[PDB]
RNA sequence: UAAAGCUAAAUAUAUGUAGGAGACCGAUAGCAAACAAGUACCGUGAGGGAAAGAUGAAAUAGUACUCAGGAAUGAGCAAUUAAAUAGUACCUGAAAUCGUUAAGAUGGAACGGAUUAAGAGAGAAAACAAGUAAAGAGGGGAAU
RNA sequence: AUUUUAAAAUUAUUUGAAUUUUUCUUCUUAUAAUUUAAGUUGUUUCUAUACAGUACUUUCUUAACCCACUCGUCUUGAAACACGGACCAAGGAGUCUAGCAAAUGUGCAAGUGUAUAUGAUUCUUUAAACAUUUUACGCAUAAUUAAUG
RNA sequence: UUACCGAUACCAAGCCAUAAAAAGAAGAAAAAAUUUUUUUUUAGAAUCUUUUUAUGAGUAGAAAAUCGUGGGGUUUGUGUUGAAGCGAAAUACGUGAGUUUUCGUGGAACAUCUCCCUAGUGCAGAUCUUGGUGGAAGUAGCAACUAUUCAAAU
RNA sequence: AGCGUACCAACAACCGCAUCAGGUCUCCAAGGUUAACAGCCUCUGGUUAAAUAGAAAAAAGUAGGUAAGGGAAGUCGGCAA
RNA sequence: GUCAUCUAAUUAGUGACGCGCAUGAAUGGAUUAACGAGAUUCCCACUGUCCCUACUUGCUAUCUAGCGAAACCACAGCCA
RNA sequence: GCUGGGUUUAGACCGUCGUGAGACAGGUUAGUUUUACCCUACUGAUGAAUUUUAUUAUAUAUAUACAUAUAGUA
RNA sequence: UUUUUGUUUGCUAAUGUAAAAGAGAAAUUAUAUAUGUACCGGUACAUAAAUAAUCCUAUCACCUUUUUCGUGGCUAGCUGUGAGCUAGGCAAUAGUUCUUUAACAACAAAAAAGAGCACAAACUGUAGACGACUUU
């Protein structure tokens, strides 16, 4: 994993290889859970795969929509990747799983590093044009998840310099 | 500009850029001299990159002399710590980034013995 | 001494096989082909024609077991190894590109040069102290 | 390690002159010193009675003042409303031989080059190195003419 | 009518290179200590050293000095107490190509500057080749064939 | 005697670089309305699928409709309807 | 091109005229019923062609879930 | 943005010119009008943030910029 | 509001100033004249005329003794602050400068004292691509 984290012990981690969902929403969604009680997080993901809450589309956010929900986030533009949701919700389970197999109190423990890399593309072919193919290819991704319980010098001049200082201060 | 430490005179500390080395990745910071029609450093416009010149050079003097004051020798092995016997106040033994800690260990103390300055003592210490 | 003929040797070999070589090439190089290569695949056909090597000393060490998972996978207080961020897409793992964190900047570009500045890192081999003394740990060389 | 000397100048002396009678009057006889000669040395701090700190060095970072137009390219002229370039990594272009040339190096020198080829007490390297029979040929040493010459 | 500001031009000084010119095949100086120890040097590399003066734009081009890469002969070395490489650097050196070093990775080779020998020897461009990767962009779009819905099962 | 005998025949099995609205030969051929093997609807057989669904129902587009009074005054031209 | 004709108006159309830059006889000339997805003009019918646009329907667009390209791109992107 | 009637591709006809292929700044007819999803611009549609920033006064005739100002909604 | 110390896992004590060294200064108005003042724009009398070439405000530390006057508080006295007068003779020494650490504002901690909205969701339709708006 990516983080220095000096004791292991208070942390509770977990992966997912090669996911079959797109990197930009997810990235999305891990933006909007990251800094989080793990408890609060799935709630909030539960949430958004019911169409309750959404995630804001910040950083990707070219042509996504504009949605009522958005203004939790003082953003304009959101959505609910459901399969992304989906997924990620699977590691945050896994992750409590993991905690629950150590020592660790499920009710303090935070998303300190949730990191989500690129894949490599799952290559399709797409058919185009005037007898054109062109790659179809799929964005998959790897999600890195770490939860955490959580709760000179002298000199006698410069001195003496200093003691006249204070008497003119004095 | 000019960087006077003791007598040792710095005439540019900042190093010569190659052209639009800040612009493009594929252009290495290392210097080239730009050829060609309409460069503009080749043309030395006000405000670029300035070009590599023999003024900039140090005082034949002084030139090699580090900071210390000793020109830097690079030192593989005893056989050639010695050669700078008659020498500590004037070169200042380096020991080769290859060398076996042992070997530098070894050197480090035939260089107190000697004593000769090194440079990058410190080296898996 | 034509209008008949034969005849070994030296000489030539980018073909084939078998040897031996190099101031040769080192996996975009070298044969097209270091690998199930004239193979896959494409072309009605004549033809065209690739990409693709490396874990470790040893898989007779190729991931046991436990937990969460529909499963993949993940995690481990667990486990092989010298080493698993050597986990079979396995040596080293650059750049573009992207992610996390931190710091900073931000009124229709950005970067840059010249000169400072404030930060934030680094550093002592010029950036002070040779020697003298008390007593420890070492190492030597010589004299007889 | 003798032009950081010699002289100039200046200071305190010593002999003789001068018309500019003058505590900087000049020459000059002699001797010491000094610097105005003969390119900066001294005093007192400070760093500091420090081993790295917030000081000092330097790399990076933004600022800020002033400046700064996309490089390559063909062109009288490119920032061009000229073309090529999304980006990065690797590959990627005056070479090799034949004969001639001048340059220069080297050996030999009216010669020179041992060509093929042979010979060896030569055989991992040895496809090189050595050796050259107990008037070869090249180029040069002579030119000139269509030519017998 | 002055005064002032104002160039990479000019002047004064330094330093760098280039060109030329002078010129060159033996010796103790000082300081610190306390008369003797200690501290520095005690030079002589001919394309070299010392000094002097002048000069320094530059495309096409020419030349010289360097620098680096793959291999060779030679030379003296570095490696599992970790080589090459790679990434970040560095009171680092060089005008500069670069060189050298530190940390981290790496896990096996690596140098030569001692001389010179050889080369398939140096890239930002070629609508360059190959392989990769972007912004575009989570966008265009996934609109022929009239049309689906409910319950259950797996 | 031997050989062929599955299945597809395009709707995704063929050729169109593909499970591509294209192309590709032949036979069988029901009721109604009707001149009609036309078109429209139905029975036998076959599907209810087609590189997507759902929600909204702006502009704009595209395939359509319909427009008072006028009737080509539009436009190169009654193109389109 | 001049006279007619068609129109409220005609560089069009038609019928004449003809010293015709440069028409013309199988380079076929002149005329032709029928035929033509032929070229041209006018008339009637008919209409959103237009006056002068409006409303409306499917399918897209739109938002969502899922998936998911490309051309292009020196760097980029306010003007006088 | 459209239209494509002409001009200015290939088909074709006539006239003149050319031995001819063909020529015509002579005539006539038939002849595919591709792409916005980029940036800006414009038209609309949301919408944070804004202390070296503000202030035409406030307060009980006197004061005070050597001063006030939080913020969040509406 | 006052005082004290500080600002020498991503955090959980916390720093920034385009400008402090006295950053001192409120008639108005004309420019071939103004300003007051007193009467009825007019008259008379003053006044500025190098107007910031000025004026104001600085340094009197100390504590104690003899006080005087002003201002602010509470029920003529008391206390605090500011200014003068009189007496006591008292203090600062950093070894020659290296900013004169002296301002403003924000904070953070310590003690002390006092005292609900909005979005969503459903609903709406005066709105509308989606937001947004209008509603309940
Ligand atoms: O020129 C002399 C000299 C002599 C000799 C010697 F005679 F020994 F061969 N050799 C010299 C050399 C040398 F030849 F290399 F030995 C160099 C320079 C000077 C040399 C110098 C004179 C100055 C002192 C050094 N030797
Ligand atoms: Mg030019
Ligand atoms: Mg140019
Ligand atoms: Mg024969
Ligand atoms: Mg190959
Ligand atoms: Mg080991
Ligand atoms: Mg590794
Ligand atoms: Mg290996
Ligand atoms: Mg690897
Ligand atoms: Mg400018
Ligand atoms: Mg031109
Ligand atoms: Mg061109
Ligand atoms: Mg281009
Ligand atoms: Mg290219
Ligand atoms: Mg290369
Ligand atoms: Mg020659
Ligand atoms: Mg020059
Ligand atoms: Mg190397
Ligand atoms: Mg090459
Ligand atoms: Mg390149
Ligand atoms: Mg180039
Ligand atoms: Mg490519
Ligand atoms: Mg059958
Ligand atoms: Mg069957
Ligand atoms: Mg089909
Ligand atoms: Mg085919
Ligand atoms: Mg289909
Ligand atoms: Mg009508
Ligand atoms: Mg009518
Ligand atoms: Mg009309
Ligand atoms: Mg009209
Ligand atoms: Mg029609
Ligand atoms: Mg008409
Ligand atoms: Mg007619
Ligand atoms: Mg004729
Ligand atoms: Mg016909
Ligand atoms: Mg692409
Ligand atoms: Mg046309
Ligand atoms: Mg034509």
């Amino acid at each position: 994993y990516a983080k220095k984290i000096r004791n292991l012990g208070k942390c509770a981690k977990g992966a997912g290889v090669d996911l079959r969902v797109h990197f930009k929403n997810t990235y999305e969604a891990a933006r909007a859970i990251r800094r989080m009680k793990l408890l609060e997080a799935k709630k909030y993901l539960n949430d958004v795969i019911e169409k309750k809450r959404c995630v804001p589309f910040r950083k990707y956010n070219g042509g996504v929509g504009r949605t009522n929900q958005a203004k939790e986030f003082n953003h304009t533009q959101g959505r609910w990747p459901a399969k992304s949701c989906k997924f990620l919700l699977n590691i945050l389970d896994n992750v409590q799983a993991n905690a629950e197999s150590r020592n660790l109190d499920v009710s303090k423990l935070r998303l300190i590093h949730v990191m989500v890399n690129k894949a490599r593309p799952g290559r399709r072919r797409t058919y185009k044009a005037h007898g054109r193919i062109n790659p179809f290819m799929s964005s998959p991704c790897h999600i890195q998840i770490i939860a955490r319980e959580i709760n000179i010098s002298n000199q006698n001049r410069l001195k003496n310099k200093s003691v006249k200082k204070q008497q003119t201060v004095q | 500009a000019v960087k006077k430490v003791g007598k040792i005179i710095k005439k540019r500390t900042k190093k010569f850029t190659r052209f639009q080395s800040n612009r493009f990745m594929r252009v290495k910071p290392a210097w080239r001299k730009p050829r060609g029609i309409d460069c503009r450093v080749r043309r030395r416009y006000k405000g670029t990159n300035l070009m590599p010149s023999i003024g900039y050079g140090s005082n034949k003097k002084t030139k090699f002399l580090l900071p210390n004051n000793k020109y830097k020798y690079v030192v593989k092995n005893v056989k050639e710590m010695e050669p700078l016997i008659m020498n500590h106040t004037k070169y200042c033994v380096q020991i080769a980034h290859n060398v076996s800690s042992k070997k530098r260990k070894q050197i480090i103390e035939r260089a107190k013995q000697m004593n000769v300055s090194v440079i990058n003592a410190k080296a898996r210490l």
